[PDB]
This record gives structure tokens, sequence and C-alpha cells, in this order.
């Protein structure tokens, strides 16, 4: 309210743009952006005096979450060489003023697709101050984007090491853990390190074990009152997290889920609702209400949400994401279209077992609907020969495999002998064609 | 620097591949397409103009590469049907189907002299057929995970394989005989090809680095920093000057083979690019992707 | 080292985890606790 009413008079007004942006900052980015702007213009009326490198800098911060990523670039050169120019202003510590703008600066490269730059830039930081972490740690991201077991792994237990009081340090070593579940029910400990009081209350932890109490799901020995207990004590962790805080978009996320498990979609909407309106930009988000819509034979409504859940510019064919799409899938468009996106998924791995079957039972379903009830057209079954045949190579092919989708494929039995059976049909059904040929012709005479 | 032609709706489905000649075998002018589609679409740029020649039919799945031979006017395509069907683009005809069954197929491989025809397996070995024969002439025992790339040097002296986990094989074809295993990624290996010079090697990892390793000592040439996406596709400027890079960010980086440093871009592509190549000269690039649409990007 | 002091003293943090959890709006637990306590009272 202040600012309001300096604003409109102007007493001479220097410095009250300065405060607009500096509250402004959490709110719209583009108010503080406006009033580093005018800001900026008003400091060379009284003399000339050059702009100082803070607010150049923090103008080139706010462009550098927006998609000026150059303007941004220049901002933080600009910073940096007055902050050079700053000689006298020890007291200030230009020094660390500069600092700052190579750290932002050094994001944005990491931002704007150069790591060269960025790692350089943050190890010309290090090597001036070891004691700083965030390079230090932006480092090891880069370096983890290549694998997760390079110097990332150890750049950040090196970190915490040097400040175990750190919560992102702690939690990125959580992280590390999460690339390989193997340490499933064993990274609770290492999840409740930092759990002690001084620390509390810490919702990113209690939720990292709500996750990882979640993930233990999706078994079957629910009934052995295991799975069951789970359910009970991932609820109670998301009740205690919504109670300490209502505002937690994730707990009520984790609900959602934990009650969709229980076989609560139709009240599963709902829940999701809320999530969903708050911010619907998030990953899971999408799965999840795609999930309870392809539940209720809606697969209209569930393949848009997948397909938008791709637009991420991360990768164009995800193996889940289709695996999701195809779930009960038995119309023309459904199936043939399912084949197209199969294919695109297999594509960027075919070493899984899943797309490969799932292939072969398309097949089958596809060519089954044209040689069981048809009396169809004879290209067609001339077609639905060939796809049967390469069905039956991958069904021998499959059986060789050792390993499995958790569950033995020994189940494909009843595929050969479908198989079998519908090459009888084709074979009978041949014969149907040649007798619409010969029907045609005499048509055309 | 800029764009020549613009091929709308090039193909009903996703191109995955395009092949362009570079001899003067009849070859530089036709450009041939691999795509989704099952549609071998055979253009002739003639004319300074990408005009259909031929359509080639038969692949029960979609092309997953496309190639053509150096030192011979025909072409082959494989896909995931495990029938490679081996085509001529003087008549737009057939040669053969090598049924690399039951499921064995993968990226082709033209040898420079154009004889041999090397395609992943599954079970992590290179298999390499012959041209006018079809059969398994011999396989590279270096197993592991899957063969994801297979390039042939332009002067045939050594050969390099992308795995799923960033495993470059570096093969002797001389001698078929496993020289190298450069394991500077961990990533899969989408696509690599051979410097003209059979010097510099190029992997097309899924970290987005363009690292450009030495085959003569197998070692590291330098980490580049190249696109946000996966890198899908790699070419070099046949007079060696550059390298032109295909990602999975609607995006194509010239990358200066010598500097490490971005010369041009293009986004023209509102979907993402599967395949780059050059012309016979290096002007003329011709690019595919998810768009369907082929770009030939002039730079002189 | 001042170093340290001198930067964290000066910086300002806007967003950080718990920010990125919480909605920005106000989404309170009133009209999600009512379903979350129906359900269980069903059963």
């Amino acid at each position: 309210g202040h600012l309001k009413k300096v604003t409109e008079q102007y007493p001479d007004d220097v410095e009250a743009w300065i405060e607009l942006a500096q509250i402004l900052e959490q709110t719209d980015i583009q108010g503080a952006l406006s009033a580093y702007g005018t800001a900026t213009r008003i400091l060379q009326e009284k003399v000339q005096a050059d702009v100082p490198p803070e607010i150049l800098n923090n103008v080139g911060a706010l462009h550098f979450r927006l998609g000026n990523l150059g303007e941004a670039k220049k901002y933080f050169l600009a910073s940096l060489d007055r902050a050079k120019a700053e000689a006298e202003h020890d007291e200030h510590y230009y020094n660390a003023i500069s600092v700052t703008t190579s750290y932002n600066l050094a994001r944005l490269y990491e931002a704007m697709c150069e790591f060269h730059e960025a790692e350089k830039l943050y190890k010309n930081i290090l090597r001036e101050h070891p004691n700083y972490v965030d390079c230090y740690l932006r480092l090891g991201a880069m370096a983890r984007d290549k694998g997760n077991f390079y110097e990332a792994s150890d750049w950040f237990k090196e970190a915490l090491q040097i400040n175990q009081d750190h919560p992102d340090a702690w939690s990125l070593i959580g992280n590390l853990h999460l690339a390989k579940q193997e340490w499933g029910p064993g990274q609770k400990k290492f999840e409740r390190i930092l759990k002690q009081p001084s620390t509390q209350s810490d919702t990113y932890s209690m939720l990292a074990l709500g996750n990882v109490w979640l993930q233990t799901l999706h078994q079957p020995t629910r009934d052995r009152e295991k799975e069951k207990r789970h359910q009970d004590r991932a609820l109670a962790i998301y009740k205690q997290v919504l109670r300490n805080d209502a505002k937690n978009l994730y707990a009520a996320n984790g609900i959602g889920a934990v009650l969709a498990h229980k076989g609560y979609f139709r009240e599963a909407r709902d829940v999701f609702a809320q999530v969903r309106e708050a911010t619907a930009d998030i990953s899971d988000v999408w799965l999840n209400l795609a999930h309870i819509y392809v539940e209720q034979k809606q697969y209209i409504s569930a393949v848009q949400m997948y397909e938008n859940c791709l637009r991420k510019f991360y990768k164009h064919q995800n193996t889940e994401v289709v695996l999701y799409l195809a779930r009960a899938l038995f119309k023309c468009g459904k199936l043939q279209e399912c084949k197209q996106t199969l294919l695109k998924a297999r594509h960027v791995a075919p070493s899984d077992t899943v797309l490969m079957f799932n292939v072969a039972l398309v097949l089958q379903r596809l060519a089954t609907s044209v040689l069981k009830d048809e009396k169809s057209n004879l290209k067609e079954v001339l077609n639905a020969v060939k796809e049967l045949e390469l069905a039956h190579r991958y069904f021998s092919y499959l059986s060789k495999v050792g390993d499995k989708m958790r569950f033995d494929l020994a189940l494909a039995a009843t595929e050969a002998r479908q198989c079998s059976d519908l090459l009888s049909q084709a074979q009978y059904h041949v014969a149907r064609a040649r007798k619409q040929d010969e029907e045609e012709r005499e048509l055309r005479a | 620097y800029g764009i020549l032609f613009k091929q709308e709706q090039a193909h009903d489905d996703a191109i995955w591949s395009v092949a362009w000649g570079t001899n003067k075998k009849e070859n530089s002018e036709t450009v041939v397409t691999g795509s989704l589609d099952d549609l071998v679409k055979v253009w002739k740029w003639r004319d300074e103009r990408l005009d259909l020649q031929w359509s080639l039919e038969g692949h029960q799945l979609g092309v997953v590469s496309v190639d053509i031979s150096h030192t011979l006017p025909i072409a082959a395509s494989s896909s995931l049907d495990a029938h490679i069907r081996l085509w001529d683009l003087e008549n737009g005809k057939q040669i053969k189907s090598i049924d690399a069954g039951p499921v064995d197929a993968w990226t082709l491989a033209f040898s420079p002299d154009s004889q041999y025809l090397a395609t992943g397996t599954h079970v992590g070995k290179v298999n390499i057929f012959g041209v006018e024969s079809g059969k398994k002439e011999y396989s590279l025992d270096t197993r592991g995970k899957f063969i994801l790339s297979i390039a042939y040097s332009p002067d045939g002296k050594y050969l390099a394989s992308g795995a799923i986990d960033g495993i470059i094989n570096i093969f002797d074809i001389a001698t078929g005989k496993l020289l190298h295993t450069l394991e500077g990624h961990a990533m899969p290996i989408r696509s690599l090809t051979f410097s003209p010079d059979s010097q510099l090697l190029v992997t097309a990892s899924d970290d987005g680095y363009i690292k450009i390793y030495d085959v003569q000592h197998a070692n590291l040439a330098g980490t580049l920093s190249g696109h946000a996406s996966w890198v899908l596709n790699v070419a070099f400027c046949p007079d060696d000057t550059h390298f032109v890079s295909s990602s999975s960010d609607k995006s194509v980086k010239v990358w200066d083979v010598g500097t490490r440093t971005c010369v041009h871009t293009f986004f023209d592509h509102q979907d993402q690019v599967w395949g780059v190549k050059y012309n016979g000269n290096g002007s003329k690039i011709v690019s595919v992707g998810d768009d369907q649409e082929i770009h030939i990007y002039d730079c002189p | 080292v001042d170093v340290t002091r001198d930067i964290v003293s000066r910086e300002r943090v806007w967003r950080t985890r718990t920010t990125i959890l919480q909605s920005t709006g106000k989404n309170f637990s009133k009209n999600i606790f009512a379903i979350l306590q129906s359900v269980k009272a069903r059963e």
C-alpha cells in the first residue's frame, strides 16, 4: 500500500521502484521487471552514474526464469563487468555480487544447452570458494545427466559431508537411491536421518516416505493383510501431512492414489479434482486421471491425456505411457493405431518383452476380427495370414526368453491354439474371398 | 544458410530415416526415405526439386533404416518384420528379401565396397550378411544387450557399434575382430557415423552430448554440448568441414567438427527430426522427422 | 570464511521445496477430509 501511495506522486522518486520490484519478485514476475525497467532509467537524470550491478543482476535473474535467456545472459555479463568495475566497493563486497552473478550465469548456461561453459563457470566459482554448496551440487547434477554412478553420486555425498545440516544435500542423497529401487525397504533409514526435531517439520522427507511406502503397493499379497496395512500406514502419513499442511497438493494426490487402489475410482475422480484444479501441469496428475478414465471404458478421454503428458520436451515415445494407453482397446481405431503407437514405442527400445507380447496380441485380435465373422474384402484376407504368421513367429520367439514381466509367459499355449484355429479359418475364408472375386467379376460383366 | 525446398506431407506416417546419395552413380540426385507407413518412396531430386520416382512397398512393418550403396545405384530397406528387402533404384523393383528372423533385424550398414550388409542382433552380436547372398556370412561375437547403431567407415578400415548402454565397439572389418571398446557413454547410443577421413567418430547418445572420440587410438577427442533432447541422427559434411545433428526437440543444429561450435540451426520442423543427411557436395541437407515433411537445407 | 555469510545474508530465495509442495492457491482440507472420512464411514 505504501508503494502504491509513493508511486502516484513523484517527489523525485529514485528508489521507490527498487522497493516495488523487491516486493513484486515473489508476485507476478512482470511487475518486478517493469519496476526494474523504469528504475534503470531513473538513475541517469541526477548524474551520469553507471547502474549498480545488483539491479541488473536481479533483472537478469527475473528474465532467467523467462524465455529471454539471451537477454538475461547479456544482463548477467554487464553485471559482471560493472561489478569488476567496483574496485573500491569492498564494503559491499563487489566480489560476492560477481559470485552470485556468475552462479546465475552458469545456471543459465546449464539451461542454455551449454554444459561445458556451465561446468567451467561453476569450477571457476569452486576454485575461489570451496565452502559454497550450490555449484558443487549443480556440477553433480550435470554429471548425473550422463549417468547416476558418475561424479554426481560422489559430489553429492561430499557436499553432504561438508554440510550434513543442508536439507537439499540430504534430500539429494535420498534421491540417488531412487534410480535403483532395490533399496525399497532400506531407503527408510537414509530418509529418516534428518527427521530429528531440529529439522522438523519437513514435508519433503515425509512425502518421500509416503511415496516409497506407496511404491510397495501393486502386489498379489494384499490378501495376506500386508498391503492393507501398507495402505493404512501411507494413508496415515498423508493424513498427518494434510493436517499440518492442508495446501500440499501431493498429500491429496497420494490419497487419491491409495483410494483408487482401494477401488474407489468413482470416488477417486473427486479427490483428484482438487489437485488438477490447483495445477494440472504435473506429470502424475495426468496419468492418474487417465487411469481413472481408461478404467471407466473411456479411451477417448484417456488417450488425449497421455498425449498431453508426452507433449513435454523430454521424450517422444515413452514406454509406460503407451503401456497405459492400450488397456481395453477393441475398436478399429484403437487396434490398428494401437499397433502404430506400439511400434513407435518398441522403436526406441525393442528389448522389452511386454511390447513384443502386446503387439502379437493385437495382431491376433485383428486377425480373428477379420477371419472369424468375415466375409470381408479379399486383400485383407491376404494380409491377415502374413500378420498371423508373424504373430506365430513372435510366439515361438517369446517362449525362449528367460526373464519376464515378473510373471512367466507359459500361457502362450492358448495363443498358439488360437493361431492354429485361426489358420484353419483363414484357409477356409480364402475360398470365400475367391467366391467374392468371381461374384464381382460376373457383376461387372 | 537457409532452407531451399520444403516438402509438405512427405509421407502418411512419421519418417524415421532418410537416405540420399553422394557419388555420381545415379544416387546423389535421388532421395530414398523410409517411413512407418511402409512406403519406400524413391524421390528423384531432379531440377532442384524433390519429385517422386518410385513407390516401393512390401515391408509388413514400418521402415527402420534406409541407405544407398556407395558404389552401386541400388538400395535396400529393413524393418522389424525380420525381412530385409533389397531394392533397385534403376527399376523400382525388389532384388530379394533377407528374412532375418524371427525378429533379428535392425538398422542397415552398407559396406563401402557395397558387398556386405551388417545388421544388429537382439543377442548383442552384429551379423554380417552378403548383399548378393542373403545368408549369414559371419557374425561378430561381441554379445551384450543389443546393437542399436552400426556404421561403415567410408574407406572401410574400421566399424563402430552403439549399444543400449553407451558401449562403442570398434571392430575391424579388415579382419572381423574387436579392436577397441570405448565406454565413454552410459546412455543408449542412437546413431553414429564415421568421419569422411575415418579419423573422428561421432556418438549420438541420449545425453545431449556429442562426444567425438578418436578411432586410431580409441580416445575422446572432446565433449561437445549439443541440444537439450536426445540426438537422433548425425552426419558429416562430405567435404568434411561440419556435421549436422538431429535431436528429439525439433532442432537441427549444424555443429562444427573443428571448432565444436553451432554454425547454424533450423527450427522449421514442427515435430522431432528423425533423419538428416548431406548432399553429394554438402550444400543441401535433407531432413525428415515425425512432421512427415522433407526439408532440404541449403548451406552454401 | 566470510564469503558464505557475505552472500547468504544478502540473497533472497523466493521458492524452495516446500513452496513447490503447496499449491499457490487456497485449497484447504475441509473439502477433502470430508470425503476422506465419509469413505471410511461407509467401510
